[PDB]
């Protein structure tokens, strides 16, 4: 079970807080 | 012997006994002692219990419930558990879940006295799947956390977040495999995700190769230790890789649109003579991987 | 002018060219003295020896030795991976390789046994599945008997004794040391005197003679004084015998004739004491109150001035030569001197020119071992208790680099081993094959022109405990492991380390090691592997012109070097042998072994075309013949693939 | 359990 | 679209297709029927191949593939439609077979039977198509060995669902007899010693 | 060179493996004979090589084969001929497993590197048993039993952590490899590994 959603995501180069 | 003997006499009265409370601080001795081989032994159904209970909140009690089965031949049993085990909310590190899953994948591929066939193979195809997720998220955290794109700050909330349990593969996709442009992981897991979609298996194709010639031809400028390989071989390891992960499955490798990219690729890029190039590369190179020599030829024509 | 696969196959062979010319132990052991060493903590990455594994004493022999009434004895046979313990007059021998050893005995001899040896036989006279003999000394006899080591089937070779009928009366001067040569000629000797005997056996029955015999090669008249034997020595590049005394008397005699001995040198403390105060540099460590504890001959192939080493008990070592005066040596003279090492055993690290001459380091050596191509084990028994061990090797890699010739100097790495405490050293043994990377002196030593023939050195550590193993590390297992610190690490923190390696083994030798570990040598693993990858590219340098002419990049250099040495063995060699119609020169399974480094070569520069600088199509002529070069070398190993290909094909 | 010495026949040609 | 998923909606799904067979301008209709019989062979093999469901299903499974290879199959699109038939067998190879054999001398009474009778038509229609890889198959499998051991005792065994299930297991050895290749497995099973002790002579 | 080819085409469709084996080994076509030669063996692979037996008449014939095609550098594809060559050194690996010198024959296993024995092998292992010939899986059953057995048995003669640890690596693998008998194989493996402890 695979479901893309480029929509809303975690920049993965950017930290967090 | 006469020595031999009271030891039988000894340790009957140990295993017959119907205290069981007695037993479980037996066994707990025995273990204190290493007295490993002496657990599996027992043929009590106490001893069941007592690693029953124990394997549900310590990983290396579990170990020996699953070694216990495995001595006595219950297969299906101890594969039952080392899945039920890479599926726990245990403390587990996850290349540990990888040898639990592929542990329970050959415990649960050969016949075991009692159970179906049926219920072997549910088990089976259940911890193979994971253990090839596993296996992306594990080559998938390896990447991520030597790549210098990334935060040092972020790496560690990744580390955390996927050395551990194993995720679904929409989220090894999203929030990291597709970000990081990870063309080769984003196959495995179309493949292990049995995505249907010939375009985008096709476009993700072509980014892994360019990508890959990218990284061959940069090697190539700079030399970088060792002279480096020239563009298509790199390509053409980068495809062999997949091709045994993948077990050439149709969809995410469709000869039928891979091979002319592939032959495309070798013009467009000229991987040819020029180089010192086996002109015909991109036909050795499917030839070799196990494509049919009659798809191949309808494939040229 | 010339093709791709010829240009390259001349710098193949300026190559083998370099690497045979590595410096000769005469020419960086001149007479003098040297103390020099870098030393290296054994838990460090950096560590020329390591301890890789431990055998212990199987405990249905130390029920036999507490058994014993009187005499029991240790020792080793490293050559086919068995230790022996004797109990009064019995013998028992096992396989120290296995977990569950069965035990071999021997038990027919009716006296005390002193000691035993394990020999080469005589030609023609034994069945051919006879690969050794087996020399049990007792006070009363010296037996034969016949061994079989043959390899069944999975770790050592499964042993069997076989009489033989042979023994001889023991007479009146007690065997404690036994050596055996080339052909299978028996030396004894031992602590009644200084006489060598040699024990003749023969196949046939004669009347006239017997099949086993005893001779006294020493012969003495009257007038005798007290002195014995504390270790007899072979060398048969040579045909020379060593003895040396509890006096530190050093006698050297020749085996002139296949059944001669000749007396040719008897060189006391005195004159080794007079050669080294005339030396530029005299030392407390060697007086009239010093012992020489052991020997180690050179053989003739290492080198053609210097005979022999002696170890003192001070941990100094002599160098000796021996010269003709036209053969026979007739001379000996103490040369050259290597003096202790200053850094002692310490747990906690310690923050790290003139000659140093007064260390007590290594003071007192109780004994000592000399393996070429230099690999020195020093028993250091400083406490009454627990034996420290000294161990170093020639610093290969600053010796080859080292220029011009006449700033050579005894470079060394060394290390300090400890093998847990209340056991002592009995002997030290080579399990592996002896060490040669060529055929005379010139180049013999040079240890990084073999790392993927030869097996790396090990040796076996006999204590009363059990069996140490020890084994010599290369430069690709060094640069390997301390890669592996760097994975974690920064990344200016690779550039640092690097920079010891090029600081000692030079630029090209270095990125040659990178190369080597980023295609699968060495001792996660894939970190690893990138990182040297990462180090060949990155410090690789670049191709220059000289004051037309072109200086290739070191790059360049390290791939020849490694491809070089993949096929040094076979390069020269004559692809096969003929009789009437039979055989192969190189066996088949190191030609598979060869083409699999050569074509795990060939895919690492494919799989890095993109990033290695060079390989893809490029201040111009500099970057143009770099290509030019590269591309031939490439051209060489295909080559060199299809060409083994062919000949498996052809005795296929 | 004392080594089988087997004999001498075996041992020495021819 | 529930091949494999669950073993409760098949079931209803798998006696209405069996019975169907059974009960069976026309060429256009010849060859719709044809290809789906062709279609549906494909994943009942595929079910096999894993041990899908329970054996009840498993059984109704061996019945459709059974009048296929007997009626269907049994001129060049004949040739065709064999030629494709065994490839599809082929591809899964001892993996199938595997299963087919367990089946077999098991708990099921009818599972057993269907499995026994299904392997007799393997043979046959693979002889049509002097070897054959079904057969050898069998051997490598140790069914062979195990089935001549089964010979004993056979009066005990012998309209009843015991006495149908022994007629097939017969059936059966006497078919590889016919092949000159199965004189050389079947012979060195040693069935001589194994039809005395049963004392039915 | 056709002819015997197709003297040895028919004989060979007419499962005639032996004949079509010297007949094709007589025109030197290699690619055939190895081919053949792969399948008379995997099933004599694990059985008793006993005098005269079908295992003794074929082993010997193809060791007449290696020597003749190792003297004379012959070999066909290295599919072929690499599952050839193992197949003989598993062949030997069961002849001394059978005669009892177990030391022997585990020192024969480890060479071959196709059972892993410490943990950190599993991986490459499990991968290379997906593109090894099949007539070695058939045989992989039979090979991880009398290895156990063989661990099996130098257990009751540290030690034993490490016969403990290659017990375990054993289990995994074979967990991991769809194969064949997996259920009765699995079972046995784990059982033997119990009694060490």
């Amino acid at each position: 079970k695979l479901v893309i959603n480029k929509d809303m995501r975690t920049d993965l180069f950017s930290p967090p807080n | 012997t006469l020595a031999a003997t009271k030891r039988m006499e000894a340790y009957n009265v140990v295993n017959d006994s119907s205290d069981e409370v007695f037993h479980f601080d037996l066994y707990e001795w025995y273990i204190e002692k290493g007295w490993t081989d002496r657990i599996l032994s027992i043929d009590s159904p106490h001893v069941i219990t007592y690693l029953q209970r124990l394997a549900e909140t310590d990983f290396r009690h579990a170990e020996l419930l699953c070694r216990f089965y495995t001595t006595r031949s219950r297969f299906f049993e101890a594969a039952q558990v080392q899945t039920n085990l890479a599926k726990s909310d245990l403390n587990i590190s996850l290349k540990d879940r990888i040898i639990l899953l592929s542990r329970a994948k050959g415990n649960a591929s050969v016949n075991t006295i009692g159970i179906s066939r049926q219920q072997q193979q549910q088990l089976n195809h259940e911890a193979s799947e994971l253990l090839e997720i596993a296996h992306i998220q594990d080559d998938l955290l390896e990447r991520l956390v030597a790549d210098p794109r990334i935060p040092e700050e972020r790496k560690a909330e990744i580390e955390e977040f996927l050395d551990g349990p194993i995720r679904t593969l929409t989220d090894l996709f999203n929030d990291y495999a597709d970000q990081a442009n990870y063309y080769d992981l984003c196959l495995l897991i179309f493949h292990a995700a049995d995505f249907h979609n010939p375009r985008t298996i096709l476009d993700t194709w072509n980014n892994l190769i360019n990508q890959s010639h990218f990284e061959a031809e940069q090697r190539r400028e700079y030399w970088p230790i060792a002279e480096p390989p020239l563009p298509y071989v790199y390509v053409s390891q980068q495809i062999q890789l997949i091709a045994h992960r993948t077990s050439l499955d149709s969809l995410i490798f469709p000869v039928n649109s891979l091979l002319p990219v592939v032959c495309a690729y070798a013009i467009n890029n000229g991987q040819d003579a020029s180089i010192g190039a086996d002109p015909c590369w991109p036909i050795q190179l499917f030839l070799n991987l196990g494509v049919p020599h009659a798809l191949v030829v309808q494939v040229l024509e | 002018d010339l093709p791709p696969v010829a240009k390259a196959a001349q710098v193949v062979n300026q190559t083998l060219q370099l690497d045979d010319s590595y410096p000769d132990l005469d020419s960086y052991c001149r007479p003098g003295a040297s103390s020099d060493y870098e030393m290296q903590s054994s838990d460090s990455s950096w560590a020329p020896f390591h301890v890789v594994r431990h055998h212990n004493i199987p405990d249905k022999v130390f029920e036999h030795l507490n058994a014993g009434e009187v005499f029991t004895k240790l020792g080793l046979f490293a050559e086919i991976g068995y230790a022996w313990a004797s109990i009064d007059s019995s013998l028992f021998l096992w396989d120290y390789t296995h977990p569950n050893p069965e035990l071999i005995g021997y038990e027919e001899a009716t006296h005390t046994i002193t000691a035993v040896a394990l020999v080469p036989p005589k030609p023609g006279v034994f069945v051919k599945t006879i690969t050794h003999v087996l020399v049990v000394a007792t006070t009363s006899e010296i037996i034969l008997l016949g061994v079989s080591a043959t390899p069944t089937p999975s770790g050592s070779k499964s042993l069997t004794l076989y009489s033989t009928r042979m023994s001889v009366h023991r007479g009146g001067s007690d065997v404690s040391f036994i050596v055996g040569t080339k052909d299978g000629r028996i030396f004894l000797g031992g602590e009644s005197d200084t006489d060598i005997h040699e024990i003749f056996y023969q196949q046939e029955e004669r009347w006239f003679s017997s099949r086993c015999g005893k001779i006294n090669h020493s012969h003495p008249f009257g007038s005798r004084q007290q002195e014995w034997l504390r270790g007899l020595y072979v060398d048969d590049t040579r045909n020379l015998l060593y003895s040396l005394s509890n006096r530190s008397t050093i006698r050297t005699y020749h085996m002139e004739g296949p059944e001669k001995l000749t007396k040719v040198i008897e060189k006391d403390k005195t004159s080794c004491l007079r050669d080294f105060a005339h030396m530029a540099d005299s030392s407390p460590l060697f007086t009239d109150k010093t012992n020489i504890v052991a020997l180690s001959p050179i053989p003739a192939t290492e080198a053609s001035k210097l005979h022999l080493m002696a170890l003192t008990d001070t941990g100094c070592r002599l160098f000796l030569s021996a010269t003709s005066s036209a053969l026979a040596p007739q001379s000996m003279q103490l040369q050259f001197v290597k003096f202790p090492p200053r850094e002692s055993p310490t747990r906690i690290r310690t923050l790290n020119s003139q000659l140093d001459k007064t260390s007590r380091a290594l003071d007192p050596s109780a004994l000592g071992f000399r393996f070429s191509p230099g690999y020195f084990f020093d028993v250091v028994r400083k406490h009454p208790n627990q034996d420290m061990l000294f161990v170093s090797a020639p610093d290969t890699g600053r010796i080859k680099v080292t220029q011009p010739a006449s700033a050579l100097k005894y470079f060394e790495q060394g290390t300090w081993i400890e093998l847990e405490n209340g056991n002592r050293t009995i002997e030290i043994g080579l399990t592996t094959a002896p060490f040669a990377a060529a055929k005379q002196p010139l180049g013999f030593g040079n240890e990084l022109a073999v790392q993927f023939d030869q097996v790396p050195g090990e040796f076996a550590v006999l204590t009363n405990t059990g069996v140490h193993i020890v084994r010599r590390r290369r430069l690709v297992d060094i640069f390997a492991k301390a890669l592996g610190n760097c994975v974690s690490a920064s990344d200016d923190a690779l550039e640092r380390e690097v920079r010891k390696f090029i600081n000692q083994y030079g630029r090209v030798e270095t990125i040659a090691a990178a190369l080597a570990v980023a295609c699968g040598q060495g001792s996660m693993d894939r970190n690893t592997e990138n990182l040297a990858r990462a180090a060949f590219i990155e410090y690789g340098g670049q191709p220059r012109l000289a004051a037309e002419s072109v200086r290739l990049s070191s790059r360049h250099d390290a791939l020849a070097l490694y491809l070089t040495r993949l096929v040094r063995t076979l390069w020269k060699a004559k692809v096969v042998q003929v009789g009437s119609g039979s055989d192969i020169s190189s066996t088949i399974p190191t030609l598979v072994t060869i083409q699999e480094n050569v074509e795990r070569l060939r895919n690492f520069l494919e799989a890095n075309k993109s990033t290695i600088q060079g390989l893809a199509p490029p201040e111009d002529i500099a970057n143009q013949k770099e290509h030019q070069a590269l591309h031939a070398l490439q051209k060489l190993m295909e080559s060199i693939s299809e060409g083994i290909s062919f000949v498996l094909m052809l005795f296929d | 359990r004392k080594a089988k010495l087997l004999p001498m026949e075996e041992a020495l040609l021819p | 679209a529930f091949s494999s998923l669950k073993s409760d909606e098949a079931f209803e799904l798998a006696r209405v297709a069996k019975v169907l067979l059974w009960k069976l301008e026309q060429f256009t209709v010849g060859n719709l029927i044809g290809d789906k019989l062709f279609q549906l062979f494909q994943l009942c093999l595929s079910a096999i191949s894993q041990c899908s469901g329970t054996p009840e299903l498993r059984s109704l499974y061996y019945s459709i593939c059974y009048r296929y290879l007997t009626a269907v199959v049994d001129t060049r699109s004949v040739t065709n439609a064999r030629a494709r038939t065994l490839k599809a067998i082929t591809l899964y190879g001892d993996r199938l077979l595997n299963v087919i054999c367990d089946d077999a001398y098991g708990s099921d009474t009818t599972c057993q039977t269907a499995a026994m009778i299904l392997l007799n038509a393997l043979v046959h229609t693979s002889r049509a198509s002097v070897d054959c890889p079904i057969i050898d198959a069998l051997n490598r499998l140790n069914f062979i060995g195990v089935l001549v051991d089964s010979l004993k005792e056979i009066l005990n065994e012998w309209a009843s669902p015991s006495q149908q299930y022994t007629s097939a297991k017969l059936a059966l050895l006497l078919q590889l007899c016919q092949t000159r290749q199965g004189a050389k497995y079947v012979l060195q099973a040693n069935l001589f010693r194994a039809l005395e002790q049963s004392g039915v002579f | 060179k056709p002819i015997i080819n197709k003297v040895a085409s028919v004989a060979e469709n007419k499962g005639l493996f032996e004949e079509a084996a010297k007949l094709y080994d007589l025109a030197k076509n290699a690619d055939k004979v190895l081919e053949l030669m792969n399948k008379l063996l995997s099933p004599v692979v694990p059985q008793i090589s006993a005098p005269q037996s079908n295992k003794e008449r074929l082993k010997n014939m193809a060791l007449s084969i290696a020597e003749r095609y190792r003297a004379q550098g012959i070999s066909a594809n290295k599919f072929v001929d690499s599952t050839f060559y193992l197949l003989l050194d598993l062949i030997t690996f069961f002849d001394e497993y059978h005669s009892g010198h177990i030391d022997r024959a585990f020192d024969i296993i480890e060479r071959l590197k196709l059972v892993p024995l410490n943990q950190e092998s599993v991986e490459e292992r499990v991968a290379a048993f997906r593109n090894f010939s099949d007539e070695i899986r058939h045989n992989l059953s039979e090979v991880l039993l009398a290895t156990m057995n063989i661990l099996f048995t130098q257990f009751k003669r540290d030690r034993d952590s490490q016969l403990r640890s290659q017990a375990r690596t054993l289990i995994t693998f074979a967990g991991m490899i769809p194969y064949r008998t997996s259920g009765d194989t699995n079972a046995r493996l784990v059982q033997m590994e119990v009694l060490m402890n």
